[PDB]
């Protein structure tokens, strides 16, 4: 039913490789060809890709900024609601982002403060003009 | 296989069937009752085990109903049947046997035999074993034909048969019992010794081997279910379909590294993609910490937008920082796995040239077993022969395998030095013209019923014909011989005053520099008590080098030992004997092989009579004349003694059940 385990015959193959007297040498000259056509492809992405990878030398090392580890508070301080006003406009509905801003509010307070602040700070204007951009 | 059964299998045949032989002589039986034919089966069985058990001695009808038992021996005419048709056929009181009966004083019947091969000797005394006059014309001065034995002072080499393919159900089991024969076993062991002259490392040794052993299989996959058989019209050859397959692993050596390094590049292009994300984000981050530190910059206290800038800007940094090291991240699992595909690379080559050189040798040994080019050897049928395959070790014949056809040739008309030149078979009967092989213009008529042609196939192939058949020889027997093949194989004969081998290794062999040269010299026999070393010459090289002094050959043997034992322990050959038998024209060739385009059948055709035209017209059809017998005409044993011995038994048989009546088929 099959060949030796490793012996590679297909029908296919064998036909390609019989058609004519020098087909079998042929069809392996462009497989060296196909070769050596990946192969340099191979250097000359490696090439470029070295470039690329020291243009990256040093990471990101000088521009990281340390933790703000600070502890998440309930109040508004009005200095914490114009910071929410602000990111509102130019963070969209992204609470993460919002949180983060502020830095003393869990992301559960900001959509909370969405609604109770929602008729005071013309929340549905602020989101709209956001869409604007 | 032991017991009554176990002669049955010592006798090539089924031990609870009926032949389609014995169905011809016993159609009562076979077309009986079950019980009818397990009673002849046994009474056949038996009786094979008889005369087996002790071939040295005649087994009458007598002996044989004395030690059955009843319900087997209840009926005589059922023995008295089967016993005739043993005997007729050669199943049993063949070879060298002490009569019992001597022979019936008057002959009825003559027959002429061609050739003293084994093939007819062993025809020949089955012939006059029946009471038939017979006479056998040889053109050699000596009998045995290819059975052919070198003999000079205490040296003794065969340079023709050497080896008897295992005594499971082989005749020669019987005829060695029969006459004494040093038969010695054959050790398997041969170390391959590359051209430089060092052994081939074991590493190599097999997995050179099992590549050739698993390419061959690969033909036979080819052949069966590929169907592969014919290409451009002309079929197939064995040799073509070993270098299809052999491409096609190339092939696939090729494909292989190719979509592994395109691994390489499908990852390497995965990484220059990511790389650019990172060096695009290094730019990113680089600008907006510049701006987050330019809004930090502007001292408190400030009002709240001003305050919301240096916040935003630093979320915002520490978002694309997030971004940046997830990258950093898959940019290191990439950075692996090019590692991985980089080291784990497919195999470089299908085979190198030390490697390649190697498998040659293996061809060569392919070659020396078939007698040919396997660029010759038919792809479908090469091996339809391998079911009939003896069992046990191979073995060789110490004082020289001569001693059997001399043994046969006791007792026999044998008329030497007798070139056969025309035979002439009519309705009522046959005459042969042979010459004197020293004197050629003295001429020699000899008429008689019947002629047994055991002309080697070379003879019957040459053109211009060496015999002539008088009428010729029907198109469909012409065509037969044409389609067969007819190979060649020579050998060497090395006698020194001293062993400078292995001892305890019967033969090694010798790695030649081409695939053109893979025959020249590829193996060597230590086999012989006295210190011989035999060297076989095959493969498209044997046609070659017989057109090369004995000096120049023996010069090239003695530099391959040189490299394998070096200068020293090297002397020049007392004795050296070369063989030419495709020169040799009482032969013109070792033996048949199937060649392309040729089956089995052909070797069937080979052995069919000829029956000549009626003499006046409208008289009635007449008796066979012409016989054929032989290596070529044994289509499931070729090539071989034992075989050719079998095919002289078959046709005695038929040609006695001619002239002298069958009278076991009633």
């Amino acid at each position: 039913r099959k060949p030796p385990k490793g012996m590679f015959l297909s029908q296919e193959d064998v036909e390609a490789v019989s058609a004519n007297a020098t087909a079998a040498t042929t069809v392996l000259r462009q497989l060296d060809m196909e070769l050596v056509s990946v192969k340099r492809q191979i250097q000359n992405i490696k090439q470029t890709n070295s470039a690329l990878k020291e243009k990256l030398d040093g990471g990101i090392e000088p521009y990281r900024l340390p933790e703000v580890i600070q502890k998440c508070n309930a109040r508004w301080t009005t200095e914490e609601q114009l910071l929410a006003v602000q990111a509102i406009r130019k963070y969209g509905r992204d609470f993460q982002a919002i949180s983060d801003v502020i830095g003393n509010k869990s992301v559960v307070q900001v959509k909370n403060f969405f609604v109770n602040y929602r008729r005071r700070f013309n929340i549905d204007e602020v989101l709209q003009e956001w869409e604007a951009e | 296989p032991s017991g009554v059964e176990g002669a049955a299998f010592q006798s090539r045949l089924p031990h609870d069937r009926m032949t389609s032989q014995e169905a011809a002589c016993f159609p009562d039986i076979i077309s009986g009752p079950q019980q009818t034919q397990k009673v002849f089966l046994f009474i056949r069985n038996r009786t094979l085990q008889l005369w087996l058990d002790n071939p040295k001695i005649q087994l009458t009808f007598e002996a044989t109903l004395q030690q059955l038992e009843a319900p087997y021996n209840s009926d005589t005419v059922l023995v008295h049947r089967v016993h005739s048709y043993l005997e007729r056929h050669g199943l049993i009181n063949f070879g060298i046997y002490k009569r019992i009966k001597p022979l019936p004083t008057k002959k009825t019947g003559k027959v002429i035999i061609i050739g003293s091969g084994v093939s007819g000797l062993a025809a020949a005394r089955q012939l006059q074993s029946f009471g038939m006059d017979v006479t056998l014309l040889e053109a050699r001065d000596r009998v045995g034909g290819r059975v052919a034995t070198f003999r000079k002072g205490n040296y003794v080499a065969d340079l023709g048969a050497m080896v008897v393919t295992g005594l499971g159900g082989n005749p020669m089991a019987v005829v060695s019992k029969q006459v004494n024969m040093e038969l010695a076993k054959i050790k398997q062991k041969c170390p391959l010794y590359e051209a430089n002259g060092q052994a081939v490392p074991k590493e190599k040794d097999e997995m050179v081997e099992q590549e050739f052993n698993r390419l061959l299989e690969a033909t036979s996959y080819l052949s069966h279910q590929l169907d592969f058989n014919v290409l451009n019209n002309k079929p197939v050859s064995l040799g073509q379909a070993l270098e299809v397959v052999i491409q096609l692993q190339e092939k696939h050596v090729k494909d292989e590294q190719i979509e592994h390094w395109k691994k390489i590049v499908k990852t390497q292009e995965e990484l220059k993609e990511l790389l650019n994300k990172m060096v695009n984000l290094k730019e990113k981050i680089k600008e907006l910490h510049q701006q987050y530190k330019e809004a930090s910059e502007v001292k408190p206290p400030r009002d709240i937008t001003a305050e919301f800038l240096v916040k935003s800007k630093h979320r915002d940094l520490t978002a694309l920082c997030k971004e940046y090291d997830e990258l950093a991240e898959t940019q290191g699992k990439l950075e692996e796995k090019l590692q991985e595909l980089e080291a784990n690379p497919p195999s470089d080559v299908y085979l190198s040239s030390r490697d390649r050189q190697i498998l040659d040798w293996h061809f060569a040994n392919l070659e020396f077993a078939n007698a040919t080019p396997l660029s010759t050897l038919s792809l479908k049928h090469w091996d339809q022969d391998d079911d009939f395959e003896f069992t046990g070790s191979h073995l060789t014949v110490r004082n020289g395998y001569s001693c059997v056809p001399v043994a046969l040739a006791e007792g026999l008309d044998i008329k030497l030095n007798t070139a056969v030149r025309q035979v002439r078979y009519t309705a009522s009967g046959c005459e042969v013209i042979a010459v004197n092989t020293r004197s050629t213009s003295q001429t020699f008529i000899y008429k008689c019923d019947a002629v047994l042609c055991t002309l080697p196939l070379g003879v019957l192939k040459q053109q211009p014909p060496a015999v002539q058949f008088v009428p010729p020889l029907p198109e469909w027997k012409t065509s037969a011989v044409q389609r067969m093949g007819f190979g060649n194989l020579n050998k060497v004969v090395l006698c020194f005053d001293r062993v400078f081998w292995d001892p305890s290794v019967n033969l090694f062999g010798h790695v030649g520099s081409t695939t053109a040269s893979r025959g020249e010299l590829f193996l060597f026999w230590n086999l012989y008590k006295a210190p011989i070393l035999l060297a076989l010459v095959a493969g498209e090289a044997a046609g070659i080098m017989e057109n090369i002094s004995d000096d120049v050959i023996v010069g090239r043997c003695l530099a391959i030992l040189k490299g394998i034992f070096g200068s020293s322990a090297v002397p020049q050959p007392k004795e050296t004997v070369v063989s030419r038998w495709r020169a040799d024209p009482w032969a013109r060739g070792s033996y048949s092989y199937v060649a392309a385009g040729s089956s089995g059948n052909d070797y069937d055709l080979m052995a069919q009579p000829i029956t000549p035209g009626p003499s006046i017209p409208g008289a009635p059809q007449p008796i066979p004349r012409l016989f054929f017998a032989g290596e070529h005409t044994i289509r499931n044993y070729p090539a071989t003694v034992h075989g050719a011995l079998l095919s002289g038994l078959r046709e005695a048989g038929r040609i006695a059940d001619q002239f002298l009546g069958a009278m076991y088929t009633l």
